RNA sequence: CCGCACAAGCGGUGGAGCAUGUGGUUUAAUUCGAUGCAACGCGAAGAACCUUACCUGGUCUUGACAUCCACGGAAGUUUUCAGAGAUGAGAAUGUGCCUUCGGGAACCGUGAGACAGGUGCUGCAUGGCUGUCGUCAGCUCGUGUUGUGAAAUGUUGGGUUAAGUCCCGCAACGAGCGCAACCCUUAUCCUUUGUUGCCAGCGGUCCGGCCGGGAACUCAAAGGAGACUGCCAGUGAUAAACUGGAGGAAGGUGGGGAUGACGUCAAGUCAUCAUGGCCCUUACGACCAGGGCUACACACGUGCUACAAUGGCGCAUACAAAGAGAAGCGACCUCGCGAGAGCAAGCGGACCUCAUAAAGUGCGUCGUAGUCCGGAUUGGAGUCUGCAACUCGACUCCAUGAAGUCGGAAUCGCUAGUAAUCGUGGAUCAGAAUGCCACGGUGAAUACGUUCCCGG
C-alpha cells in the first residue's frame, strides 16, 4: 500500500469454538490450503493441552499465547539514510499473530515423531513461560 | 534372524525385512510370504525357525544374493565384450539407456570434475 | 414418426430466424411441434502465436462458438415434410432431418 | 407446507425443500453426516437455522450439483436461507446480518497467457 | 517453403492414397493372430518392398498457402501465421477474437 | 506499439465476415482453401474493375459470390457475358455449381481498398506521395466521412531510409468498439521497393449492435 | 524392443545378399547400410560392412551378435575427449 | 431614473478610499468615512443617455448581451436578460469568448444537438451510464451557455456589471468595437466604455435598479 | 506522486537428481535464427524415417515444381530382375472419352530452348508482423492571447482520481489521439422454450428418472431487468470528491478479459510469406540411402521430483469443471501380474466414448532411520505405434535403490478465490509433454508506511 492503506478482511470463527483466533491460529498452522488436516491437528493438540491443563482449553490456549505475546520489538528504518534500528510498540492485532507464529514454528522444530505432540508440548511449555517460545519473545524484547 | 544368503534381516515386519536380500523387492517379498503361508504384519523375530526354513526354501527357488550379482556382471561384462554400444557406454562410465549426456548425466559421471 | 430437426449455426442471429421461420412454418400446416429447445452451443478455442519470430508470450485466442438449436414435429402432417423441405434455408444455418 | 430456495456457491448449484418436521436433515438422499463427512461443512450447512433457531421445527430435503464439499456446503447455506425467507420475510434482516444472503461472486479465476496461474509469473533471471 | 518440399508432400500423399489397400491388407496379415508365420513373414517382407513413402505416418502437414511445416491447425489447414490474417480479414466464418 | 486489426475486432460488434457459410471440421480446411484460390482467382482477374470486397457464402450444394465493385458495368462486360464467363470459372476451381451476382459501391471514395489501391496505383505510376494521400483524405471527407487516415510506409521518393508517412483528418476512434471504421491494407511494388498503404475510414458510431 | 507377434525384423535385400552369400561359401564383406536389420543365426560367422553414415566399418558376425540389430556394431560419433 | 430614485437604492456608494482608479476623479462626489462617493449629478444624465442608445440599438432589433458574473446577482442578471428577451452571461466569462466566436458556434452546436437528441430519442440505445452521462454534459453546457444559445450572429450592444471584475469581455469588445454600456464602480478604469455609467456594482438593491430601468426601456425600444 | 518497487507476509530459485534450452567444446555434420531488461521449455502447437534446411556417399541437368512448342503414345492396371534407394531393364493388361471424323480434351513420355529453381546475402534497402518502456497517462492541434523572436499559453495551480478523471482557479476556448464507456465473460432476478437435460408434486416400480408422467426446480440459451455515488449522514470553497450508512445478489471503474496513444530501441523477423538489390545455375538447383540436429571435461538459464510423520504404504469411500472424438473416441464381456490383447456395442455425439477426478475422508500400519523417505541409475523380460524404435520412442513387469536429511552470497513470484497445493483436459501429433494453452478442488498469511532499492 503506497496509495491505499486497504482494510484486513474479517476470519470466520472455528466450528468447535467459534473463537476467532482458534481460527486464525489453525489459518497459520494451514499448509498448502489443506485446512482439514490443520483443524485436526488443532483440535488434537488442544485436547491434549486440556488434559494436561484441565478445564477450558480455548481459554488455556489464551493464556499460553499470552505469556508469550511480544509488547516491544526492533523496527528498522531509512530516515537517516542507514539501517538505523528502533525499539517500537506492537498494536494488539499484531503481536496476536505474531505470537500464533512464534508458536507454530517453534513446535515444528520440536519435532518428537508428531506435531499434534509439538503444539501441544509447545502450548503446554508456552502456557507456563517456557519451551523457548518465551525466550524468543524474551530476546527480541531485550533487542529493544 | 538367519535366512538364507550372507545377510541378516532385522527384526520389522517380515513384507520388509524380507526386502533385505539383494534378489528380492516387495512384490516378490509378499510373493514368497504367500507361498510360505506366513502373513505379512508378522515380525522376523517372533517366528519358529519352522518356517524360517520354508522361507529360505522358497527363497532358494529365486536367484538372489551373491548369484545374482554374478549373473549381472557377467551380462555387462558380455555387453563390453560384444563392442556393443551399450558396451562402449558401460566401458566409458556415461549414460546407457540413450539419457541426455549434454547436461546433469551426474549418476554415472560422479561429480563435477574440472 | 415424428421427425427431429437440429440445426447448426454460427450466429445466434441466423439461427434464431431460421428456426422461428421453421415453427412458424410448421404450426402453419397444422403439424404440433415441440418448440425451438436450445441445446449447449460448443466453443473452439485456438490459441495461436501473434509474432513471426521468438515472441512466445506475444500470442491470441480466437474462438468459433456453434450454436446449436433443436426443434421436433411429434405429428407430422403429410402436407408438412413437403412443406418444411420447400421452406429456405439461410446458406450459414446448417438443418439434418431425422424421422 | 413447501418452501424452496435455490443456492450457488462457486461452481456448485443446491435446491432446498423446506417442510414443517422435526430438524430431519437429507441431502442427495444421504443424512448430513453420511454426505459431509469435514465437520465445518456440517456446522456451515446449519448457520442459519441456528441463527433463526429453527433447528427442530423443519425437516429440509435438498440436492446439489457441482463444486466440491466445502462449495457445496456453502451453496446449501445460501440455499436454506433463501428458503427460510420465502418461508417468514422477517428472517430477512438477521440473516443479511449475519450476512446468509450474499451470494458471494468469488469465482476462480482464468490462467493468462505467458502467466503460469492467475496472476502468477514465471521465474525472472538477472544475469 | 520451397517449391521441392510442396512438391515432396503432393508425391508422398499421391502414393499414400494409391498403396492405401494394399498396405492395410498387408498390416492385417501381419498383426493378424492364428496367421501362419511364414504367411506373416511374407507379408512383412514384401511390406518393406512398398514405396517407403506410401505409409502415410510419412506425410506433413504443411501451410496449404506457404507449406510451413511448423505451426499447423487441423481445423483450418493453415500455419498459425495466415490463419490470423484470414481471421482478422474476416474469411473464417465465425471466427473471432475470444475473451472469457 | 503494435495495433489490433481494426476490422479483426469488430466482426462481433458492427462488421460482417466476408464468408458465411458453415461446415463441420471435416471439410472445413478445403472450403476455406477453395474460397481463398477463388478470391484472389477473381482479384487477378477483375484488377481493372476496381473490387473492394468479394464475399462467398455457400449453399449445401452450391457457391455464391457477392463482388463489391465500383464498375458494376465494367466486370459484366457486355450482356453478363464476362461475368458468366468467371462464373464458369469459379465452378471449376471449386468443383461446385457457381452463382455470381455483382454489388455495388456508391461511393468509392469511402472504400478503404478502394482509396488503398488507388494510393498504391498512383505509388507505382512515380508521383509524390504526400499530393496523394492528402488528395485521397481530401476528396473522403468531401464526400461527408466522419474521419479519414492514411498511412504510408517504405522508401517514400525512393528514400535509402524507409520512413513512416501518415495524415490524419476528422475522428478515427480506434478503441470505440461501437463505431463503423472500415479499414483495408494495399502494397505497391516500385523499383526501389514495396510500399505499404493503410486505411481508416471512420464513418460514424453505429448505435444499436450487429443489426 | 520390436515385439513377439511380430518376429525380428529384417530388411530383404539383406536377406538376399545373406543367403547368397552363405550358400555361395566364404564372400567379401558385405557391403549394406540397413543398421536397422537384426543379426540372424544364419549370418553367424560372416562380415559385414555395415555404414555408420560415412563409411562401411567391418563387423564380424559371431554367435553371440545374434538377436541384436547391426547398427549396434557401427558407432556413429567420433570422441576422445577435451 | 431619478437621482432620489437612485439615491434611496444607494448609487451613490463607491469602493473605500484606499481602493480607487485615477480615471474616476470626475465621477466622484467626495469621501466620507473613507468611502469614496459617487456623484448623481453625472451617473443620471449618463445612464440616460445611454438608455438612449439602448433604445435605438434594441429598435433597429439589436441583440443584448447583459454581462455579470457575481455570484450574488448572476441570477439577477440572468431575469433581467429573460425580461426583455436578451442574451446573457451570468457565470464566469470564458476568455477570447467573442475573439473565438467560431470555437463557441461548435459548443453551442453540441448543446443544440444534446438537448434535440434528448428529446428525439436514443438515448435507450445509448447505455444508461452513457445516457445519464450526456445528460450530465447537456446540463454542464446549459450553465456554460444557457443565455447564448439563441445569440446567432455576435451581439449588438453590450451591457457589464463591475466593468473591473469583467475586463477581458470589455477589451474583446473593444476589439471587434462592439459597444460597451457599464456599471463603472469608483475601482474601475472608465476607457472601455464607450457609455460610461458610474455607479455601486455590487450592492443588489443598485443592480436591480439598473437592469429593470434598462429591460424596460428596452421592452420599450423592442415595441415601437 | 504512483507501481508486489520496498517494507509486512507466504512460497520459491540458488545446494541434489533428472527434464529442457543456451554458451562452450567436440564432430563428417553436430543445419539456421533468437543474445541486458525486451535471447536461453525462444521460432519448434511436439527431429527415429519423414520433418531436414546439415554431413557422407550414390545420382539428375529445361530439371522435383510452372507456362510455351512440337513429336509419339489413352490414361491407367499387374508383375519380374538389378540396386541401399533414387533409378534403370523389362515383361503382361488396358489401348478409354468427346468430336461437325479432321481432330480435341485427358493425361504420359521424348526433344527444343524460352526458362524454372535457391530455407543463398543484405531486417542498416524494405513491406507485413511482433517485442519493449507501458495499459503508462500521456502526445498533440485549431483558433485566441502573450512575446521583437526562438516560443509560450492551453497541458501550469488548488484540490481529487485507476487516469490530461473531475470541479474550481487561471487568457485561454475547444478539439483530436489516448483514459473511460460501447464488446466478451462472471455474480442476482425475470420472460420465453423443455430434449438427449430436469424430478417437486404425482401415481408405478425390478428401487434404476426407470416408466406413466410432470414444466415446478436444476440446467441449457436467447431476450430483458439490475449499480447510478442513485439514497442518507459526515467532511470539504456550499466545489470536485472522500469517509461511513441504508437498501441491495452485487457499491463506489463489483471480478476477469479483449482493447496497447505519439513514439523509443537502424529492437526482432529476407528461414512463414512478400520484396529492392546482389549472387548460384550439369549447381549454392534436384533425387536417394545412411548419419546428424540427441555428442560431453564443462558453464548458465528455466523446470520437474524430492529430502518425509501436515508423511509413506494398505483397504474402504465422497465431491468437479472444461474439453475432444469418424483413417476417430472406443464401452461391455474374455485373456494377461501389467503395459495391453481378443471380440465388438454405441456415438459426428447435453444421448455414445475418452472418463472411476486427485488431494479428501474412515480404518490399519510405518516410529524418525538415508527409513516401508527418495527415486536416479543399471540388469533381465515385455507391450504398442510405425516400412523401421542400434544410434534415438513411449509405456509395463521383476530386479537394482545414487545424490539427497531443506540448500552460501544473492535472487524470484504473489494483495483473495490470490499465493500454495491437488488433479483433469486440449492443441501439435502414427507414436512421442516435467513444456505450452486451458479447467476445476482445497484454500491461506500480510500490508504500520513511502525513509531506502528499482522503474515510470
Ligand atoms: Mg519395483
Ligand atoms: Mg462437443
Ligand atoms: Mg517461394
Ligand atoms: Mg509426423
Ligand atoms: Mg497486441
Ligand atoms: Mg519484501
Ligand atoms: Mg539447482
Ligand atoms: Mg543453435
Ligand atoms: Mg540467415
Ligand atoms: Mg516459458
Ligand atoms: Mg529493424
Ligand atoms: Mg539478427
Ligand atoms: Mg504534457
Ligand atoms: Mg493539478
Ligand atoms: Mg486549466
Ligand atoms: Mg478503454
Ligand atoms: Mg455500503
Ligand atoms: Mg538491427
Ligand atoms: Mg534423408
Ligand atoms: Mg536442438
Ligand atoms: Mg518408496
Ligand atoms: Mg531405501
Ligand atoms: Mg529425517
Ligand atoms: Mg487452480
Ligand atoms: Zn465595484
Amino acid at each position: 500500500p503506497r496509495r491505499r492503506v486497504i482494510g484486513q478482511r474479517k476470519i470466520l470463527p472455528d466450528p468447535k469454538f467459534g473463537s476467532e483466533l482458534l481460527a486464525k491460529f489453525v489459518n497459520i498452522l494451514m499448509v498448502d490450503g489443506k485446512k482439514s488436516t490443520a483443524e485436526s491437528i488443532v483440535y488434537s493438540a488442544l485436547e491434549t493441552l486440556a488434559q494436561r491443563s484441565g478445564k477450558s482449553e480455548l481459554e488455556a490456549f489464551e493464556v499460553a499465547l499470552e505469556n508469550v505475546r511480544p509488547t516491544v520489538e526492533v523496527k528498522s528504518r531509512r530516515v537517516g539514510g542507514s539501517t538505523y534500528q528502533v525499539p517500537v510498540e506492537v498494536r494488539p492485532v499484531r503481536r496476536n499473530a505474531l505470537a500464533m507464529r512464534w508458536i507454530v514454528e517453534a513446535a515444528r522444530k520440536r519435532g518428537d515423531k508428531s506435531m499434534a505432540l509439538r503444539l501441544a508440548n509447545e502450548l503446554s511449555d508456552a502456557a507456563e513461560n517456557k519451551g523457548t517460545a518465551v525466550k524468543k519473545r524474551e530476546d527480541v524484547h531485550r533487542m529493544a | 534372524a538367519r535366512i538364507a544368503g550372507i545377510n541378516i534381516p532385522d527384526h520389522k515386519h517380515a513384507v520388509i525385512a524380507l526386502t533385505s536380500i539383494y534378489g528380492v523387492g516387495k512384490t516378490r517379498s509378499k510373493a514368497i510370504l504367500a507361498a510360505a503361508g506366513i502373513a505379512e504384519d508378522v515380525k522376523i523375530s517372533e517366528l519358529s525357525e519352522g518356517q524360517i526354513d520354508t522361507l529360505r526354501d522358497e527363497v532358494a527357488k529365486f536367484v538372489v544374493e551373491g548369484d545374482l550379482r554374478r549373473e549381472i556382471s557377467m551380462s555387462i561384462k558380455r555387453l563390453m565384450d560384444l563392442g556393443c554400444y551399450r558396451g562402449l557406454r558401460h566401458r566409458r562410465g556415461l549414460p546407457v539407456r540413450g539419457q541426455r549426456t549434454k547436461t546433469n548425466a551426474r549418476t554415472r559421471k560422479g561429480p563435477r570434475k574440472p | 414418426q415424428r421427425i427431429r430437426i437440429r440445426l447448426k449455426a454460427f450466429d445466434h442471429r441466423l439461427i434464431d430466424q431460421a428456426t422461428a421461420e421453421i415453427v412458424e412454418t410448421a404450426k402453419r400446416t397444422g403439424a404440433q411441434v415441440r418448440g425451438p429447445i436450445p441445446l449447449p452451443t460448443r466453443k473452439e478455442r485456438f490459441t495461436v502465436l501473434i509474432s513471426p519470430h521468438v515472441n512466445k508470450d506475444a500470442r491470441d485466442q480466437y474462438e468459433i462458438r456453434t450454436h446449436l438449436r433443436l426443434v421436433d414435429i411429434v405429428e407430422p402432417t403429410e402436407k408438412t415434410v413437403d412443406a418444411l423441405m420447400r421452406l429456405d434455408l439461410a446458406a450459414g444455418v446448417d438443418v439434418q432431418i431425422s424421422l | 407446507n413447501q418452501y424452496y430456495g435455490t443456492g450457488r456457491r462457486k461452481s456448485s448449484a443446491a435446491r432446498v425443500f423446506i417442510k414443517p418436521g422435526n430438524g430431519k436433515i437429507v441431502i442427495n438422499q444421504r443424512s448430513l453426516e453420511q454426505y459431509f463427512g469435514r465437520e465445518t461443512a456440517r456446522m456451515v450447512v446449519r448457520q442459519p437455522l441456528e441463527l433463526v433457531d429453527m433447528v427442530e421445527k423443519l425437516d429440509l430435503y435438498i440436492t446439489v450439483k457441482g463444486g466440491g464439499i466445502s462449495g457445496q456446503a456453502g451453496a446449501i447455506r445460501h440455499g436454506i436461507t433463501r428458503a427460510l425467507m420465502e418461508y417468514d420475510e422477517s428472517l430477512r434482516s438477521e440473516l443479511r446480518k449475519a450476512g446468509f444472503v450474499t451470494r458471494d461472486a468469488r469465482q476462480v479465476e482464468r490462467k493468462k497467457v505467458g502467466l503460469r496461474k492467475a496472476r502468477r509469473r514465471p521465474q525472472f533471471s538477472k544475469r | 517453403a520451397k517449391q521441392s518440399m510442396k512438391a515432396r508432400e503432393v508425391k508422398r500423399v499421391a502414393l499414400a492414397d494409391k498403396y492405401f489397400a494394399k498396405r492395410a491388407e498387408l498390416k492385417a496379415i501381419i498383426s493378424d493372430v492364428n496367421a501362419s508365420d511364414e504367411d506373416r513373414w511374407n507379408a512383412v517382407l514384401k511390406l518393406q518392398t512398398l514405396p517407403r513413402d506410401s505409409s502415410p505416418s510419412r506425410q506433413r502437414n504443411r501451410c496449404r498457402q506457404t507449406g510451413r511445416p511448423h505451426g499447423f491447425l487441423r481445423k483450418f489447414g493453415l500455419s498459425r501465421i495466415k490463419v490470423r490474417e484470414a481471421a482478422m480479414r474476416g474469411e473464417i466464418p465465425g471466427l473471432k477474437k475470444a475473451s472469457w | 506499439g503494435q495495433k489490433v486489426h481494426p476490422n479483426g475486432i469488430r466482426l462481433g460488434i458492427v462488421k460482417p465476415w466476408n464468408s458465411t457459410w458453415f461446415a463441420n471440421t471435416k471439410e472445413f480446411a478445403d472450403n476455406l482453401d477453395s474460397d481463398f484460390k477463388v478470391r484472389q482467382y477473381l482479384t487477378k482477374e477483375l484488377a481493372k474493375a476496381s473490387v473492394s470486397r468479394i464475399v462467398i457464402e455457400r449453399p449445401a450444394k452450391s457457391i455464391r459470390v457477392t463482388i463489391h465493385t465500383a464498375r458494376p458495368g465494367i466486370v459484366i462486360g457486355k450482356k453478363g457475358e464476362d461475368v458468366e464467363k468467371l462464373r464458369k470459372v469459379v465452378a471449376d476451381i471449386a468443383g461446385v455449381p457457381a452463382q455470381i451476382n455483382i454489388a455495388e459501391v456508391r461511393k468509392p471514395e469511402l472504400d478503404a481498398k478502394l482509396v488503398a489501391d488507388s494510393i498504391t496505383s498512383q505509388l507505382e505510376r512515380r508521383v509524390m506521395f504526400r499530393r496523394a494521400m492528402k488528395r485521397a483524405v481530401q476528396n473522403a471527407m468531401r464526400l461527408g466521412a466522419k474521419g479519414i487516415k492514411v498511412e504510408v510506409s517504405g522508401r517514400l521518393g525512393g528514400a535509402e531510409i524507409a520512413r513512416t508517412e501518415w495524415y490524419r483528418e476528422g475522428r478515427v476512434p480506434l478503441h470505440t468498439l461501437r463505431a463503423d471504421i472500415d479499414y483495408n491494407t494495399s502494397e505497391a511494388h516500385t523499383t526501389y521497393g514495396v510500399i505499404g498503404v493503410k486505411v481508416w475510414i471512420f464513418k460514424g458510431e453505429i448505435l444499436g449492435g450487429m443489426a | 524392443p520390436r515385439s513377439l507377434k511380430k518376429g525380428p525384423f529384417i530388411d530383404l535385400h539383406l536377406l538376399k545378399k545373406v543367403e547368397k552369400a552363405v550358400e555361395s561359401g566364404d564372400k567379401k564383406p558385405l557391403r549394406t547400410w540397413s543398421r536397422r536389420s537384426t543379426i540372424f543365426p544364419n549370418m553367424i560367422g560372416l562380415t559385414i560392412a555395415v555404414h555408420n553414415g560415412r563409411q562401411h566399418v567391418p563387423v564380424f558376425v559371431t554367435d553371440e551378435m545374434v538377436g541384436h540389430k547391426l547398427g549396434e556394431f557401427a558407432p556413429t560419433r567420433t570422441y576422445r575427449g577435451h | 431614473v431619478s437621482m432620489r430614485d437612485m439615491l434611496k437604492a444607494g448609487v451613490h456608494f463607491g469602493h473605500q478610499t484606499r481602493y480607487w482608479n485615477p480615471k474616476m476623479k470626475p465621477f466622484i462626489f467626495g469621501a466620507r468615512n473613507k468611502v469614496h462617493i459617487i456623484n448623481l449629478e453625472k451617473t443620471v444624465p449618463m445612464f440616460n443617455e445611454a438608455l438612449a442608445e439602448l433604445n435605438k440599438i434594441a429598435s433597429r432589433k439589436g441583440k443584448i448581451l447583459f454581462v455579470g458574473t457575481k455570484r450574488a446577482a448572476s441570477e439577477a442578471v440572468k431575469d433581467a436578460a429573460l425580461s426583455c428577451d436578451q442574451f446573457f452571461v451570468n457565470h464566469r466569462w470564458l476568455g477570447g469568448m467573442l475573439t473565438n466566436w467560431k470555437t463557441v458556434r461548435q459548443s453551442i452546436k453540441r448543446l443544440k444537438d444534446l438537448e434535440t437528441q434528448s428529446q428525439d430519442g436514443t438515448f435507450d440505445k445509448l447505455t444508461k451510464k452513457e445516457a445519464l452521462m450526456r445528460t450530465r454534459e447537456l446540463e454542464k453546457l446549459e450553465n456554460s451557455l444557457g443565455g447564448i444559445k439563441d445569440m446567432g450572429g455576435l451581439p449588438d450592444a453590450l451591457f457589464v456589471i463591475d466593468a473591473d471584475h469583467e475586463h477581458i469581455a470589455i477589451k474583446e469588445a473593444n476589439n471587434l468595437g462592439i459597444p460597451v454600456f457599464a456599471i463603472v464602480d469608483t475601482n474601475s478604469d472608465p476607457d472601455g466604455v464607450d457609455f460610461v455609467i458610474p455607479g455601486n456594482d455590487d450592492a443588489i438593491r443598485a443592480v436591480t435598479l439598473y437592469l429593470g430601468a434598462v429591460a424596460a426601456t428596452v421592452r420599450e425600444g423592442r415595441s415601437q
